[PDB]
């Protein structure tokens, strides 16, 4: 007999929500993989996506 | 000899503390939180929040 202090155990989380940007193109990977005469090392070029 | 020929009466506050406060804490919110993939880490270290 006594009073004690107990732990989480009741409730648990099962729904998963997620929210992402609205952003719909797809990126290019077509002009940066299969393009033609890349630079050599000493000369190599920056590239923002 | 040295007597007196009179006197008087002074009151004298002297304080102490008795208590604290009561506190309590929990390992499980503390350590990780709501976050069950180091509840089970957390599990393998023994019983040191006992
Ligand atoms: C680029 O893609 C075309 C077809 O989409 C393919 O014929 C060509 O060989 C590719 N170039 C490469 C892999 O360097
Ligand atoms: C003793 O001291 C008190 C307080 O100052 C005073 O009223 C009293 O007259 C004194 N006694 C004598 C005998 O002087």
């Amino acid at each position: 007999k006594g009073i004690y202090q107990t732990s989480n155990f009741r409730v648990s989380p099962s729904t998963e929500v997620v929210r992402f940007p609205n952003i719909t193109n797809l990126c290019p990977f077509g002009q940066v993989f299969n393009a033609s005469n890349f630079p050599s090392v000493y000369a190599w070029e920056r590239l923002r996506i | 000899i040295a007597i007196p020929t009179n006197f008087s009466i002074s009151v004298t506050t002297e304080v102490l503390p008795v208590s604290m406060t009561k506190t309590s804490v929990d390992c499980n919110m503390y350590i990780c939180g709501d976050s069950t993939e180091c509840s089970n880490l957390l599990l393998q270290y023994g019983s040191f929040c006992t």
